């Protein structure tokens, strides 16, 4: 239907002319036959004039000429939704890539471009979501049905924290999970995430058996990375709308943003700030507002956000920051100091860090830990050149407690046994609060700092110190 | 003791000066790159 | 219809009017004319209306407005196969070593999507670099992308060349894509490879800093296409079919610089640090093709060793962080350790290997866990190494042993060590047998010990190599044999 | 009318004029208006002042 002709091919952007009365819609999908029986499913973005449209390739577009025919499908990119998508690995277009057979035509296909839930649908109910990580469960607690993100640089442990979260919480879900590997690098993803999700057993069913996986990896051209997040959100919204709880892990939202930036550069838009698209905020709103949990069902989102260089003032993470219920900041300085759960407690916040929601003692302990660390950060310049000896006795005690707290936030992970030769350790939120309260009370002042490195609760530190004696 | 402590403080201050000079050079290069990129964007959007 | 004319020659881009029936990445020909005996090619990339912008893979002063151009009808590709071994080639596949034309039967297209996301398997086979520090602390498996990041003149190229040299009988096809390097440096590298006889399994793709901007941008992709040909099909090396390749993108920062100037001369909007917005996509699509395929898709692998040059040890720049976020692990080469005599200046504190720890010989990991732990203890005690014997509760002994291991990790250039020699030396060091050796004479001791293993007891080395894959390495037979060899060497020789 | 009295006092809180300026910059750049500093349009000060006066 509505057969047009390719006019221009600039990168992954294809400008195609169509008849005047049969111009494709704004987000319509158009297929280039490409020969060999396999199509290239471009997605329209703009209408330029007398049947002239601009589309994003969603594919290689590296060996196709001008003048090729383009068949307008008349509908946007439709991906399968339902129980048939559980235990399968999909593309940006919803085509399975695993060895299993294709999705049958009887399965409902939904467009990847849907309106976000309205204001009446929003669910503000918040409660603690225990993760087993001390720094996450204390400083920036997770919200069940709330949006949390793990910002970080390049060498910091973003994928390791995502893997540990999956290993800790995906065995007990009371629902389903969706993993959007947007620019995930395809080695630490399906080569590893899918392998470890088929090894974890939940009542004789693997975690992967109740997990949708959609992978717009780094090798893909910008269009696949630009729409794969929306594909995964469309697949998760079906389970959300029917009441099932959803655990959504989107890895490197910044890859989504970067793909959008490259497409906008090829689309001729005028750039903003450091080469970014003018429509950065609206694109971020379009993806992020569909992630929100509603009254029918809840999505507990855990996104990873790459930070270019180490610049947290970059427009992409800055736009991500305001779309979250919990923020975790990973710092290269902490990671280089071998505190590998390198969460910055002063730069990590959470909305449910309230004495009414999480508890009075939890709130008091977290705020006192942050206050001690802020005092340490203020005295860093004093300690750097004068040394510890010039500080007052209270300041010396505060700095020692802060160093012990910094070392104590480090925790051995089950998925990190190859790096640190220690077994994985799970610490409940109550044990985390009690251990940090005991550390702040004065217990452990006689213990040297090195016994707080890569331990569980305070009882593990005490046991190690008594073993050393 | 004061002599030794102040010698150590002077050495640490020199190291901090070196690190801050590296940071300042990075900041200056980034500022000039941002300025020329903004000027080129504002000029190429109205001429060609 | 496949013939066009140049209507403008600019900053490495020619506009090529009237070239219909050209695909989006053809290699246009520019057939030879008067004053130019050899054809120079170009990539048609901006296929706009009645204009086909093409970047020129060569000097742009040779072509003229009004020149005639023919369309070859194929996406840009490089010759691949057995005939590329032993040849220094242009990123177009043309030979530059003067040994004659390249014989080949197939051309693999550069600029292709990675083998896939299903089509991969976790690394299990190790890559023996021959460096004690790297093979012990930063294991590299076949199919792993291990970045080599450091400052200028820190031994990154030396590390890559030692890694290439060690893959002699290992069934590995090595590729060295020097991007932006000086022609003198590439000539020295090729002379070194020829000196040790590595070139009979090595391909060199040379894109000199003097060469065009379009070159040094397709050079890593040409090398990766050759490596993918090795991965998918394999070649006959040493009489056996090998499907394992190891590629070294020497100085990918210069590759990023070349792509930045290509983009800026194309009037593309700059991003961070004036680089184009798709430089991450550049390096990601380059490195994602280095994979470890499962047995369904061949079982071959392409190890990648990208090289990144930093400025004043700035890990947190744009391109270094891009490549770190793409690659698996990092091998960081300090300038301070390099200038202090630790020539394999491996920053053990920050150099990691996300995968390849499982892709290590069990002997090496069994004898290297203790080495890594004691190096961590030595680094912890480094801040406490300023007290006049105020700490002595085995802390002085721990510092002495850490200095011993650090001196042991010091390795001369162009002398790779076999896995059996590495594990024997590491077992000797980790079983309290070098504690009577003074610090300055450890390395000589190692050399002498290796000689004692090479001449007196080759059967000990053979026994060590035979049971390197056992679940527990120090089996009583090999334990007794290696203990006897170490004690005999300590007896017949001096302390060193 | 409010609680039985005619209130003529109002308190307006623009919770993000940085986001408002970002939205206006997106509008201006999509309209291909000439950029200013940080890609913001020239009349971005005239915008907020017109709102805040
Ligand atoms: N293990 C080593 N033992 C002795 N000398 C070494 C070793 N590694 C490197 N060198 C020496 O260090 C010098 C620089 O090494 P190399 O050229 O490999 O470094 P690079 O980081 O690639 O430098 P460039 O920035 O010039 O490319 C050479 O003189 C080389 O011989
Ligand atoms: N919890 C941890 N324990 C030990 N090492 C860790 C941990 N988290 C991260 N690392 C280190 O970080 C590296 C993985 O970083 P990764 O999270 O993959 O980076 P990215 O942010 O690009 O995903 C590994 O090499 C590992 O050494
Ligand atoms: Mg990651
Ligand atoms: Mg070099």
């Amino acid at each position: 239907p509505a057969k047009g002709v390719i006019q221009e091919i600039i990168g992954v952007v294809i400008r195609a002319k169509f008849p005047e009365d049969e111009v494709p819609e704004i987000y319509n999908a158009i297929e280039i036959p490409l020969g060999n029986g396999d199509r290239l499913v471009c997605e329209v973005q703009q209408q330029l004039g007398n049947g002239v449209v601009k589309a994003v390739a969603m594919g290689s577009t590296d060996g196709l000429r001008r003048g090729l025919e383009v068949i307008d499908t008349g509908r946007p990119i439709a991906v399968p939704v339902g129980p048939a998508t559980l235990g399968r690995v999909f593309n940006v277009l919803g085509d399975p890539i695993d060895g299993m057979g294709p999705i049958g035509p009887e399965v409902e296909r939904r467009p990847i471009h849907r309106d976000p839930p309205s204001f009446e649908e929003q669910n503000t109910q918040a409660q603690i979501f225990e993760t087993g990580i001390k720094v996450i469960d204390l400083i920036a607690p997770f919200t069940r049905g709330g949006k949390t993100a793990i910002f970080g640089g390049a060498g910091v442990g973003k994928t390791v924290v995502i893997q540990e979260l999956i290993a800790n919480i995906a065995k007990e879900q009371s629902g389903f999970s969706v993993f959007a590997g947007v620019g995930e690098r395809s080695r630490e993803g399906n080569d590893l995430i899918h392998e470890m999700k088929e090894a974890r057993i939940d009542e004789n069913t693997t975690v992967f058996d109740k997990t949708v996986m959609v992978f717009g990896q780094m090798n893909e051209p910008p269009g696949a990375r630009l729409r794969v997040g929306l594909t995964a959100l469309t697949m998760a919204e079906y389970f959300r709308d029917e009441g099932r709880d959803i655990l959504l892990f989107i890895d490197n939202i910044f890859r989504f943003v970067q793909a959008g930036s490259e497409v906008s550069s090829l689309l001729g838009r005028m750039p903003s700030q450091v080469g970014y698209q003018p429509t950065l905020g609206t694109e971020m709103g379009e993806l992020q507002e569909r992630i929100t949990s509603t009254k029918r069902g809840s999505i507990t989102s855990m996104q990873a956000v790459y930070v270019p260089a180490d610049d947290y003032t970059d427009p992409a993470p800055a736009t991500v920051f305001s779309h979250l219920d919990a923020t975790i900041s990973l710092e290269r300085s902490i990671a280089e100091r071998a505190i590998f759960p390198a969460v910055d407690p002063l730069a990590s916040t959470s909305r449910i860090l309230d004495p009414n929601i999480v508890g009075e003692e939890h709130y008091r302990v977290a705020q006192e830990v942050k206050r001690v660390l802020q005092r340490y950060k203020d005295l860093k310049d004093i300690i750097a050149i004068l040394g510890m000896e010039e500080l007052s006795d209270e300041d010396k005690l505060t700095v020692q407690r802060a160093r012990k707290i910094e070392l104590f936030f480090s925790q051995p992970f089950t998925v990190a046994q190859q790096f640190t030769g220690r077994p994985g350790k799970y610490v409940p939120v109550k044990k985390t609060v009690e251990s940090f309260a005991r550390l702040l009370n004065g217990e452990g002042d006689h213990i040297p700092e090195s016994f707080f490195y890569m331990q569980g609760d305070f009882d593990d530190v005490l046991a190690a110190y008594e073993a050393s004696q | 003791a004061r002599m030794v402590a102040m010698r150590n403080a002077t050495n640490n201050a020199k190291d901090l000066v070196r690190d801050l000079t590296l940071s300042f050079n990075k900041a200056r290069q980034a500022a000039i790159t941002k300025e020329v990129s903004e000027i080129a964007s504002g000029a190429a959007a109205l001429t060609s | 219809v496949n013939v066009g004319t140049v209507i403008a020659v600019g900053d490495g881009v020619a506009r090529l009017s009237g070239l219909d029936q050209v695909v989006a990445s053809e290699i246009v020909e520019f057939p030879p004319k008067a004053g130019r005996n050899e054809s120079i090619y170009g990539i048609a990339l901006n296929l706009e209306q009645d204009s086909v912008a093409a970047i020129i893979l060569g000097d742009d002063e040779t072509i003229e407005e009004g020149d005639m151009v023919t369309s070859t009808g194929r996406v840009i590709s490089v010759p691949v196969g057995q005939g590329l071994l032993g040849r220094v080639v242009n990123p177009l596949g043309q030979p530059i070593d003067g040994k004659g034309p390249i014989v080949y039967e197939k051309t693999r297209p550069i600029e292709r999507i990675a083998p896939g996301v299903i089509t991969r398997k976790s690394v299990d086979t190790p890559v023996q670099t021959g460096i004690i520090a790297i093979d012990a602390l930063i294991p590299i498996g076949r199919g792993q992308r291990e970045l080599i990041i450091g400052d200028r003149q820190t031994g990154k190229t030396a590390v890559a060349i030692d890694t290439i040299l060690n893959q002699k009988g290992q069934g590995m096809v090595c590729i060295y894509v020097a991007i932006g390097q000086r022609r003198a440096q590439v000539a020295q590298v090729v002379g070194t490879l020829e000196r040790f006889g590595a070139m009979e399994y090595t391909i060199v793709v040379s894109a000199t800093a003097s060469e065009s901007a379009a070159l040094q941008y397709i050079a890593p992709y040409a090398g990766c296409a050759m490596g993918e040909e090795i991965m998918e099909n394999g070649v006959m090396l040493n009489g056996q079919l090998v499907k394992d390749a190891l590629i070294v993108y020497d100085d990918l920062s210069k590759h990023a610089v070349a792509y930045r100037q290509v983009s800026l001369l194309l009037r593309r909007p700059p991003g961070r640090e004036a680089y184009p917005g798709d430089v991450f996509y550049l390096h990601s699509r380059l490195l994602e093709r280095a994979a470890r395929l499962n047995e369904e898709y061949g079982g071959g692998s392409l190890t990648a060793l990208p090289v990144i040059e930093t400025q004043a040890n700035d890990v947190s720049a744009y391109i270094p962080t891009n490549v770190i976020s793409i690659t698996d692990g990092q091998i960081y080469l300090e300038s301070d350790l390099f200038n202090a005599g630790q020539r394999p200046a491996l920053n053990v504190g920050i150099s990691v290997s996300r995968v390849g720890g499982a892709a290590q010989t069990r002997a090496m990991r069994a004898v290297a866990g203790k080495l890594k732990g004691e190096l961590a203890q030595f680094r912890d005690l480094a801040a406490f190494a300023q007290f006049a014997s105020d700490l002595d509760a085995t802390t002085k002994a721990q510092i002495e042993r850490g200095q011993r291991l650090q001196e042991l990790l010091k390795q001369p250039q162009y002398q790779p060590l076999p896995v059996e020699d590495q594990v024997a030396v590491l077992y000797a060091a980790t079983n309290n047998y070098l504690d009577d050796v003074p610090v300055p004479l450890i390395t000589k001791w190692r050399d002498d010990f290796l000689a004692f293993l090479r001449t007196a007891h080759p059967e000990v080395r053979k026994l060590i190599y035979d049971n390197r894959l056992d679940r527990k390495f120090p089996t009583p037979e090999v334990k007794e044999a290696l203990e006897a060899a170490i004690k005999e060497f300590k007896a017949t020789s001096n302390y060193s």
